[PDB]
DNA sequence: AAGCAGTAGAGCATGC
DNA sequence: CGATATCG
DNA sequence: GCATGCTCTACTGCTTCGATATCG
């Protein structure tokens, strides 16, 4: 591109110097507002592969302009911005480095103003800050650089400030990026240092330059990195060190620059450990200037005092762990300075949280004290804690961002304590409980401490003893009622998936750092979560037909805020028990499937109950578990037969979790009854197609039957498997599809020739045959000059199935709206050419689309299928063979397989042809009418007494949808309603062994219910 | 226990109303401690308690909880067992109705913030106990006498009687006319025995007395007053709230609740107003819960008068060509330049607030309206908010009532006009774009005195230095003023005109900041576009200063140049034969946003520039 | 020494 | 006088 | 609860223009 590059390229070529530095200045510095603020990796790696040019570029730019005294314009700029593009460009310049390198060189080398000398060292330290010993130092020796500054600090003097503080701060950097072979020169490094401090402040005249003093001593303590003065060398330079953060700590009060106690706070907070001996006699000093510059009303010299006062408390208690001996004393002012601070005088907010941190570290050293000291702490201690929180309402003042550390300080003094008060038990446990709770308000680097302190506290309430580990148990299962009680920021339950599994067996990353458990665990988890489901009481009830399904219009609960708090808890399971089921989960298979079983037997029609199930025999497949304790073998073998059964009569999900509870068998050793297994995997790919994973754990169970199962029943079972599979052939649908044909392959040669030729004509002849052998309905499209005839029926069976199943909503409406206008129009024609050839494969669709989901469609085609009832069931057209026709498609479609709402809706229709019957005819010539109510009755008789188990299903089911009618007829509400009675009752007694799961003997109950009051 | 729950009090409560830092653990146990004593408040109606929190409540001044109070206060509102509630009522009243030595913030504050929750906050509109008890129980003390030597004992009488004046009004607040009216235990109770007259007997003679209150003059009156306003005001609320209570069936306010006659030295509104200090004001401004309890087991709207006024106007509106109540007389009392500023500072805003009835009738409150808006009378610069308020209220019914008519109020128009160009910079940019806003809608409501400030906007732009852009007022008021109209003959009143361009083309050649010349080069483009829609003037002189200065760009100025030349040219196509050759030159080496410009420069005069094609051909189309 | 040349600077103010 | 560093 | 931005200022420094010891 190089728009303005080439500005600058034009500009730069001409005379009136420090006009075009300005140029240069300028536009770099308008780079500035183009480079970086675009969230972008597409153009912002379009600017760098432009700017990243050795052709062109700043670098040749400088080598245009390097010999150019006054150009400390781009000497300042160019190296300022970039050093921020440098910061903000990731590791990959790690070859774009040494052109750089030669280039900030160059321009060190050769700079000019001190208020310009500046960003080329910013861009230096920046470098060599961000990337650290690699081998990038076999790219280029840092070491030769090493070399060339120390001859820029050696033969040089009188740099005045700035880069004189730069050059020991780079010398010191030198000293911690790989100084491994540094050895003789690296000696008198630190007397190099030295003399600069007391050339600084060994003198009260020429007044000590302040910055130059906190350069030379990050530079000490970067040579200390790698260079470990441990107290076994020299104890001399460590007390001169010790005196310099000394005079670094002087509270110097009347003025604000405040670098040096930052330097010396940061050289203190490193090497603390090294020191042995010199931290023992100003101790009192140190303890006050640092308490004091904890409020300090500054930004982040306020964190470094906070880590260099913890991290030397720390050390000094690992110290007087061992210093058990002389510093009674010493501990004694401890214990009772951090008793005047754990006292509320007015103590506001933070002296007493960086005294309850050591006051804990301390009492693991406070064992021989008084062993009553420590019992005045721990309720001193959990009084203190237990007025802050557990509050009012609704306000706020959180502060539970830093009871971590309390927690910490609660867990260390009790673990050496015996014998608790135990008066505080309920409050440490409603402690624990709302911390879990709060974890999702959290952040990364503090939610992993939380976990560490939960742990920690844990590993302490367990170790005491057997009268004290109820509250173990206590705790979870109260917080497992916390968190699955929430609306299904505000989470949901989204953060504590990962919390449960770093904590309950991958919690070996928490162990380490803090000074069996995974068991404790693990068995008080599946304790609370098999108890939990004990007290729901989910039993659904009824709310204002005939409805005939198992989870129907039933809908409304006993406990509405029950159903999400137990669905909430199902997938909390399904993302927790797969963790590491390798040693934990083998015994609790039986007793927990037996109480599930149980529960599930009482109540079957509960999705999520099988979904357990299959996590458990997932797990019970993932060990091996199977041989056929033999209990558990007979239990499942007994309840797959019953829910295969059971299975028959649903719609959805209750569908889609039963298959996939069905076809998750370990079935190795369940070789025996595929014929009861088949009827499920014919259903686990015909409900596919619009839905993935039960058309892939279908495939994945067929994967395992064929090459675990000994192929002889095998053999005969494989024209119903494949031939349903080539709907496919026409983890998403191409994996899957690339995954049947493998299959397909490898299944063998002979056996997959079923796949193709089974049957060819059940349904696809009779739609490959005319619907009428001679054609009719001739439509003239309308023109001006023209009007041709089109013959309007050879493109019906097309229309006719897509305005069934599209998955096309912007035309699935129109197509039905213009068979509509179809309808209509072959009302058009017919109304003045016979079509009862035409109507017997119309309709049985045409109520299917009437009534099958959406609302629009709904509101289409039932006022149609009301006006078209209307018009057939009348006199001008009466016992035409169309209403035999419509009559016969609607008794037929009563008796059907499962279209359960199609059932009920067609029971709705009888009802209306019920009424409109009666309604319209006079009975001076209704004497040979086929359309009487008398044949509708015998119809239904001999619907009534049949061993087709459906056929009288719909007899019985149409008379629970018509004993509202004849409570007000007469004529016929007498003399054949006990015939009726009787006939009712013998097919009630001929369906003695259907099933009860088919529902006939509860429908006929009512039936005979609605005949005993009409009669009485 | 009363005893040794006042001993724990003052054992460990502190006694001001922070007197602590907010956050510290001492301040969370002291509003724990509240807390607690507010949920044993909260459901059981208790007059020990009821007493034993009030006591707390005014301590000093304001403390941190109140909105917890006046919230348990309508809790304790409303519980059922309305004897007990009438009993806290009596029962915080008789701590009110004594005597003990105090001081007078407490006596005052308990009738402001304790009771009036209660009496407001729904009791009941059966619950007439209190108004049985305190008929004579508060009318005596009501007819008391000024004891104007011991002031210690003067000021409490004060407060006694505005005590009894806000309870008065309270309990007016909420009442049928029926039972006002009526032979019931109002009539019934301040007479011994029923009679036979219709009940409008007290009423009357209450009305009379609280008339007389807020009328008194402290002409010789010096010693005590501020409290003497609250007094006055408070019992002007008392007027109204009662013939507001009764339903002011008759015209009334004409004789009554108006209208004092000074000649014996009265007054109304200077009473109840402060009339000392002005208002200085800053110018601009399910079974789980069960399983879970186990484990539980184990300015002038904040002005103390200006609401009640707000409704009383309210209702005057929503219930009932001059009217002399408070049409005309409030007409005389704002009109008139001899009145204070507060007085009509004040009845500003509330004819701003409800201008509703005033829609047909704001033609006889313009002309003052600008009178006191337009000169100096307000304070700062102009009461800036009230200005915008008074002059957007004006502006909103447009198409009636023209500042022209009155030919005082043209040069009102035209000297406000003036002012608000004159002090308009402030530095933060959001008003004052919306002050150029102002403006603009201001000059296009104007339309008939023009009186544009020649040599003041010549002053604001004719700035030199281009260091600082202090010319970029009179650039956007340029833009104003030519934005619809007004062309700008400049040397009929003003100065020449010649002098006039070149200083506007001089401060298009001010080359240091941008919209200062990007504004510059546009304005002047639409100059030009007005100078060519009319060349009956001499354009041309301009066209060729404009002309002069971009060839003293094209030498050494291009990106300045080009976009220059890019905004006149979008103002005004046929400027470009003098450069076109120059674009079509240096048409490349102009690389970024700038070669999108110069190719919609070139866009402009394509019908009649011959043979093209060879010419972007040769340059790269 | 002498005008400017620059950011640390607490103070306030924002937000998740 | 010729360098030679330092202040201010 | 820490992590983060707008303030416009006061100290501190750089550059820069004058003085001025110091040994032969």
């Amino acid at each position: 591109v190089r728009c303005s590059l080439l500005r600058l390229q034009e500009t730069l070529s001409a005379a009136d110097r420090c006009g075009a530095a300005l140029a240069g200045h300028q536009l770099i510095r308008g780079l500035g507002q183009e480079c970086v603020l675009s969230s972008s990796p597409a153009v912002l790696a379009l600017q760098t592969s432009l700017v990243f040019s050795r052709d062109f570029g700043l670098l040749v730019f400088v080598r245009k302009s390097l010999n150019s005294i006054e150009f400390r314009e781009c000497r300042e700029e160019i190296l300022k911005f970039l050093c921020i593009f440098l910061e903000k460009m990731g590791q990959k310049i790690a070859p774009y480095s040494v052109e750089i390198k030669n280039t900030c060189t160059s321009v060190y080398t050769k700079d000019r103003a001190a208020k310009c000398k500046i960003p080329a060292l910013d861009l230096l330290i920046k470098l060599l800050q961000t990337f650290r010993s690699s081998r990038l130092m076999d790219e280029f020796k840092i070491g030769e650089l090493f070399s060339k500054f120390y001859g820029e600090l050696a033969l040089k003097k009188k740099i005045p400030d700035t880069v004189l503080e730069k050059v020991y701060e780079l010398l010191g950097l030198l000293g911690e990026v790989h100084p491994s072979e540094m050895i003789n020169n690296a000696e008198n490094l630190f007397r190099a240092f030295l003399g600069e401090l007391k050339t600084q402040m060994t003198s009260a005249v020429r007044e000590p330059k302040l910055p130059v003093l906190a350069g030379c001593l990050k530079g000490l303590s970067s040579l200390l990195c790698n260079f470990t003065k441990s107290m076994e060398e020299d104890p001399q330079t460590s007390r001169e060190i010790f005196n310099f953060v000394l005079k670094a700590i002087r509270p110097q009060i009347d003025l604000k620059r405040y670098a040096v106690p930052s330097a010396g706070l940061r050289l203190f907070a490193l090497h603390a450990s090294q020191f042995s001996t010199c931290l023992l006699d100003n101790y009192v000093s140190l303890f006050e200037v640092l308490l004091k510059w904890c409020a300090h009303t500054n930004v982040e010299l306020k964190k470094a005092a906070l880590s260099a006062l913890e991290s030397f408390l720390k050390q000094v208690s690992n110290m007087v762990a061992k210093n058990a001996e002389m510093h009674k004393n010493k501990l004694q002012y401890f214990m009772e300075q951090f008793y005047g601070i754990i006292r509320n005088v007015d103590s506001n907010n933070k002296e007493l949280s960086i005294a309850i941190r050591g006051y804990g570290l301390f009492a693991g050293p406070c064992k021989v004290i008084n062993a009553k000291d420590v019992d005045f702490m721990y309720v001193e201690l959990i009084q203190r804690c237990k007025q802050m929180f557990l509050t009012q309402t609704d306000t706020g003042d959180d502060r539970v961002y830093q009871m971590p550390s309390f927690l910490q300080s609660v867990a260390s003094v009790l673990l050496y304590l015996d014998t608790v008060p135990e008066v505080y038990t309920p409050v440490l446990e409603h402690l624990v409980v709302m911390q879990i709770d709060s974890f999702p308000q959290y952040s990364p680097k503090m939610q992993l401490v939380c976990c560490r302190a939960i742990v920690k506290v844990f590993l302490a309430l367990a170790a005491k003893g057997p009268v004290l580990r109820n509250c173990i148990s206590t705790v979870v299962h109260q917080g497992l009622i916390r968190i699955c009680s929430k609306p299904v920021k505000v989470p949901t339950y989204k953060d504590y998936v990962d919390l449960f599994r770093h904590l309950l067996s991958s919690d070996q990353m928490m162990d380490s750092i803090l000074a069996s458990l995974n068991h404790l665990l693990y068995d008080e988890f599946v304790k609370s979560v098999l108890k939990i489901v004990e007290k729901l009481d989910l039993t659904l009830e009824i709310q204002t037909m005939i409805p005939t399904s198992d989870p129907a219009a039933n809908l409304h609960p006993a406990k509405p805020k029950d159903f999400s708090a137990f669905i909430n808890l199902v997938e909390f399971c399904r993302e927790i028990l797969p963790e590491k089921q390798a040693e934990f989960f083998e015994p609790w298979v039986y007793s927990f499937s037996y109480e599930l079983i149980l529960q599930s037997t009482r109540l079957p029609l509960i999705s999520g109950f099988y979904k357990l199930l299959s996590i458990t025999v997932r797990n019970a497949k993932k060990i091996k578990y199977f041989e056929g304790k033999y209990s558990c073998f007979a239990l499942f073998v007994k309840f797959g037969k019953e829910v295969a059964v059971k299975m028959k009569q649903y719609k959805d999900e209750l569908l889609a979790s039963c298959l996939t509870f069905l076809l998750s068998l370990p079935h190795n050793i369940i070789e025996l009854d595929v014929r009861a297994y088949v009827p499920a995997l014919q259903m686990a790919f015909k409900l596919g197609l619009s839905y993935t994973p039960l058309a892939e754990v279908g495939l994945n169970a067929l994967e395992e039957w064929s090459i675990y199962i000994d192929r002889h029943v095998m053999q005969p079972y494989y024209k119903d498997i494949l031939p349903c599979l080539d709907g496919y052939l026409k983890i998403s649908l191409e994996e899957i599809r690339i995954r049947v044909v493998q299959m397909l392959g490898s299944l063998g040669g002979q056996i997959n020739k079923n796949l193709l030729t089974v049957t060819s004509s059940d349904e696809m002849m009779k739609s490959y045959v005319a619907w009428d052998r001679e054609k009719r309905l001739s439509f003239a499209v309308p023109f001006r000059e023209m009007k041709p005839v089109i013959f309007l029926d050879v493109f019906l069976p097309r229309v006719t199935e897509l305005a069934l199943t599209a998955s096309d909503r912007q035309t699935k409406v129109a197509a039905c709206e213009l068979l509509h206008s179809m309808v209509m129009f072959m009302l058009g024609k017919a109304t003045q050419p016979p079509m009862y050839q035409l109507y017997k494969r119309t309709f049985p669709v045409l109520l299917r689309l009437a009534c099958d989901v959406d609302q629009v469609t709904r509101q289409l085609y039932e006022p149609l299928v009301m006006q078209l009832i209307h018009w057939f069931t009348n006199n001008k057209k009466f016992e035409s063979q169309d209403t035999v026709a419509l009559l016969e498609a609607i008794l037929d479609g009563i008796v059907d397989p499962v279209d359960s709402t199609l059932r009920d809706f067609c029971g709705r229709c009888i009802r209306e042809f019920l009424k409109w019957s009666i309604k319209q005819i006079t009975p001076q010539q209704q004497e040979k009418s086929p359309v009487n109510t008398k044949s509708l009755f015998k119809r239904l008789y001999s619907l009534a007494l049949h061993p087709n188990a459906f056929k009288r299903l719909g007899a019985s089911l149409a008379f629970n949808n018509i004993y509202r009618e004849f409570r007000e007829e007469e004529s016929l509400v007498e003399q054949f309603v006990f015939e009726a009675l009787v006939i009712y009752m013998e097919s009630l007694a001929l369906a003695h062994a259907d099933e009860k799961s088919l529902g006939t003997i509860q429908q006929c109950c009512d039936a005979i219910d609605h005949l005993c009051r009409i009669i009485e | 226990l009363r005893r040794v729950l006042e001993q724990l009090i003052v054992a460990h409560f502190p006694m001001q109303s922070r007197e602590f830092p907010p956050g510290t653990p001492r301040f969370n146990n002291y509003v724990d401690c509240m807390k607690k004593f507010l949920d044993a408040l909260e459901l059981s109606q208790s007059p020990m308690l009821l007493e034993l929190m009030t006591e707390v409540l005014c301590r000093e001044q304001q403390h941190v909880m109140e909105e917890l109070f006046q919230s348990s206060f309508r809790r304790i509102a409303r519980r059922g067992s309305c004897v007990t509630q009438v009993g806290l009522l009596e029962s915080v009243y008789e701590m009110f109705r004594k005597d003990d030595p105090r001081l007078s913030f407490t006596r005052q504050s308990f009738v402001d913030r304790s009771l009036l929750t209660l009496l407001w906050h729904c009791s009941l509109d059966a619950l007439r106990e209190f108004f049985s008890t305190i008929v004579v129980d508060a009318i005596d003390v009501l007819k008391s006498r000024f004891t104007k030597l011991n002031e210690s004992t003067f000021d409490t009488q004060i407060t006694k009687k505005m005590g009894y004046y806000k309870i008065l009004d309270v309990m007016y607040s909420r009442l049928p006319k029926d039972d006002v009216h009526a032979k019931e235990s109002k009539i019934n109770q301040v007479f011994h025995g029923s009679c036979i007259t219709e009940g409008n007997e007290l009423t009357k003679t209450l009305i009379k007395l609280c008339y007389d209150a807020f009328t008194e003059n402290m002409a010789g009156e010096n010693q005590l007053l501020e409290r003497r306003r609250l007094y006055h005001c408070a019992a002007y609320n008392c007027a109204i709230s009662v013939i507001c209570c009764v339903f002011n069936e008759l015209k009334f306010y004409q004789g009554f609740l108006f209208s004092e006659k000074p000649e014996k030295n009265l007054l109304i509104f200077e009473n109840l107003i402060d009339l000392k200090r002005r208002y200085n004001f800053p110018v601009e401004v399910s079974t789980l819960s069960e399983e879970m309890s186990q484990f539980d087991f184990s300015e002038l709207n904040r002005h103390e008068c200006m609401a009640p006024l707000t409704a009383l106007v309210k209702h005057m509106h929503r219930s009932l060509r001059d009217l002399p109540s408070w049409m005309k007389f409030l007409h005389g009392k704002l009109g008139n330049p001899i009145v204070p500023l507060n007085i009509r500072l004040f009845l500003a805003k509330l004819v701003i607030n409800t201008e509703e009835v005033f829609r047909p009738y704001a033609k006889h409150w313009l002309s003052p309206l600008l009178q006191l808006a337009a000169s100096e009378n307000n304070g700062g610069e102009g009461i800036h908010y009230m200005v915008v308020e008074i002059v957007a209220t004006i502006l909103s019914w447009t198409g009636l009532a023209t500042p022209t008519g009155v030919p005082k109020d043209e040069v009102l128009a035209n000297r406000l006009l003036n002012f608000l160009m004159k002090h308009v910079f402030h530095p933060k940019r959001a008003v004052f774009r919306h002050n150029l806003e102002i403006i603009k809608t201001l000059v296009e409501c104007w339309k008939d005195c023009l009186s544009i400030p020649y040599r003041l906007i010549f002053e604001k732009f004719s700035g030199k230095d281009p260091n600082s852009k202090d010319n970029s007022v009179g650039i956007q008021l340029l833009g104003i003023v030519m934005a619809n109209d007004l062309p700008p003959y400049d040397p009929q009143c003003g100065i020449q005109s010649s002098e006039y361009f070149q200083a506007l083309v001089n401060n298009m050649s001010f080359v240091r900041y941008k919209e200062v010349y990007a504004a510059a080069a546009e304005v002047l483009g639409l100059i030009l576009r007005y100078v060519m829609e009319r060349k009956n003037i001499l354009e041309e002189s301009l066209c060729e200063l404009v002309a002069k200065q971009l060839k003293q760009h094209q030498n050494t100025m291009e990106d300045k140049f080009i976009v220059c030349l890019n905004k006149v040219t979008k103002s005004f196509p046929p400027l470009a034969d003098r450069f076109m050759n120059a674009v079509f030159f240096l048409l490349p080496k102009f690389h970024g946003v700038l070669k999108t410009l110069c190719l919609e420069v070139v866009l402009c005069r394509v019908e009649g520039m011959t043979e093209l094609y060879f010419q972007l051909k040769s340059k790269d189309f």
